[PDB]
């Protein structure tokens, strides 16, 4: 292979398909301060979810059985992107329609957020996951009531 | 109580008095009926009470206005629907089936050998009456021919039904031919039958009259006790007060031969006398949830598949359900479809 596949793998420098888990501070902060989402409407189009966040979050669903779950996910945002990096549930009771996460779910974000951040997790909250077990997957009344209120003060969410 | 009330006022009207109002008027009361009727926000507890009472107006004969009956029940049918008035419809279309039944076997009695006594029976139906058989009792030797008979009838004119008779609800007549004179008497079939048991031998205990007629204790007990009140079966004790006598399987009681009544008319056959809504509420909205839109034939069968296994709930309380629901804005209609609900949260 010699100096054709030398370069072409480099183990000791990430390659491009690691750029993604590169967090950029001061890229955030501008993209944050400058505010492109509020403008149009139909801005973010992807959705970019990791594989170890994706096979979290399937386990969490079927581990719940017939009775649905809920939780959090880490990320961040380019361009018309937003980034899905990690996965954290959250300690809920919920029945086979219905979840809300009364009192335990709010502080167990927090301090799982603070203890995530002392051991080099940069990213933020960037949306909240639930299941629907076994009749599809949208968006209920309920649903959406919580996600413009998630949209309307943080206002980077998806469901 | 109040509508209970209402309908004891539909009770009198229709039923029968020593006055009979006439047809002008009959109606011009049943329409001030219909006027409260409406606003009577609740209208399934009224047909609860108005079966039975219906149903006892009829079995025994004593309706008045056949006729008003039907235009009774016409007026119901437009006010609330069909389903609301479809089991009194079947009461009074068994009650004319029976009339015409009757004429039928009459003119077949005579083409064969004629019966001793006049028979007449009103077949009824099964399934949208309230009563049903619950005391057993032994057919006497004298009304058992008569019986075979009409099932003949029954037979051959329909075929795969099986009738099952009520002694408890049927009454008839009873001559005497040694008394002082010659009487008439109104009794039930157990009256009539312990009667009878005496037309052999003079007196017998109250056992030997209990393993003859197979009737229940309590029913025949009260039997025995209005018997004694028409003064027909005398005690050996004539001094000792009839209510407070303890009755016992061991009297002799007797027929009163020296019965020297002045009426010839006697009747001794007078009359006597939350949480599962939340179940069905929860199951209507989890099976909404699962199936956004569905029309309520289905919804009606999945609620059945999920919950009915449980308690058997009544499909008028799962409409109430429904309808409840909708009120709470839990789901909404669809227009184009009469029947079809959306799960609008």
């Amino acid at each position: 292979a010699q100096k054709t596949w030398e370069l072409a793998n480099n183990m000791q420098e990430a390659q491009s398909i690691d750029e993604i888990y590169k967090y950029d501070k001061k890229q955030q902060q501008e993209i944050l301060a400058a505010k492109p989402w509020t403008k149009d409407h139909h801005y973010f189009k992807y959705c970019k979810i990791s594989a170890l966040a994706l096979l979290k979050m399937v386990m969490h669903a079927r581990s719940g059985g017939n009775l649905a779950v809920m939780g959090l996910m880490l990320g961040k945002v380019d361009g018309e992107t937003m980034i899905i990096m990690d996965s954290f549930a959250l300690p809920v009771e919920g029945t086979e329609t219905r979840v809300n996460a009364q009192a335990a779910a709010y502080e167990y974000m927090a301090a799982y957020i603070e203890n995530a951040k002392q051991v080099g997790r940069l990213e933020n909250a960037i949306g909240w996951y639930h299941s629907h077990p076994g009749y599809g997957c949208w968006l209920s009344g309920i649903n959406v009531s919580t996600q413009m209120l998630n949209q309307q003060f943080q206002e980077p969410f998806v469901a | 109580k109040s509508p209970e009330l209402l309908a004891r006022y539909c009770d009198s009207l229709l039923k029968k008095s020593s006055k009979n109002p006439e047809e002008a008027e009959l109606e011009d009361t049943l329409n001030q009926v219909m006027v409260v009727f409406k606003y009577i926000e609740d209208k399934d507890v009224f047909q609860k009470f108005y079966a039975k009472m219906l149903a006892k107006r009829l079995v025994h004969q004593n309706s008045a206005s056949d006729d008003a009956e039907a235009s009774m029940i016409s007026k119901l049918k437009q006010a609330c629907g069909f389903e609301y008035t479809s089991k009194l419809q079947r009461m009074f279309q068994d009650i004319g089936v029976s009339k015409d039944l009757n004429e039928q076997f009459k003119k077949h009695l005579t083409n064969s050998e004629p019966l001793d006594l006049d028979f007449s029976i009103q077949v009824l139906s099964s399934g949208s009456w309230p009563f049903q058989q619950s005391c057993t009792f032994a057919l006497p030797s004298e009304l058992e021919r008569s019986y075979q008979r009409f099932t003949a009838f029954y037979a051959s004119r329909h075929s795969g039904r099986k009738l099952t008779w009520l002694y408890q609800l049927s009454k008839g007549e009873l001559v005497t031919n040694c008394f002082k004179n010659r009487y008439t008497l109104q009794a039930s079939t157990f009256q009539m039958a312990i009667l009878l048991q005496y037309n052999t031998e003079d007196a017998y205990t109250v056992q030997q009259l209990t393993d003859s007629t197979q009737i229940k204790m309590d029913i025949l007990a009260q039997v025995l006790q209005i018997l004694l009140k028409s003064k027909l079966l005398v005690l050996e004790d004539e001094n000792a007060n009839v209510d407070e006598v303890e009755l016992k399987p061991d009297t002799l009681i007797k027929l009163y031969l020296g019965y020297k009544n002045k009426k010839l008319r006697v009747n001794i056959n007078v009359p006597m006398k939350e949480d599962r809504k939340l179940l069905i509420q929860a199951a209507i909205v989890r099976i909404m949830k699962m199936r956004k839109v569905l029309k309520h034939q289905q919804l009606l069968g999945e609620v059945l598949t999920q919950l009915s296994s449980r308690f058997k709930p009544r499909v008028p309380v799962i409409k109430k359900c429904i309808d409840i629901l909708i009120e709470k804005e839990y789901l909404e209609r669809v227009d184009g479809e009469k029947d079809t609900y959306s799960y609008l949260a």
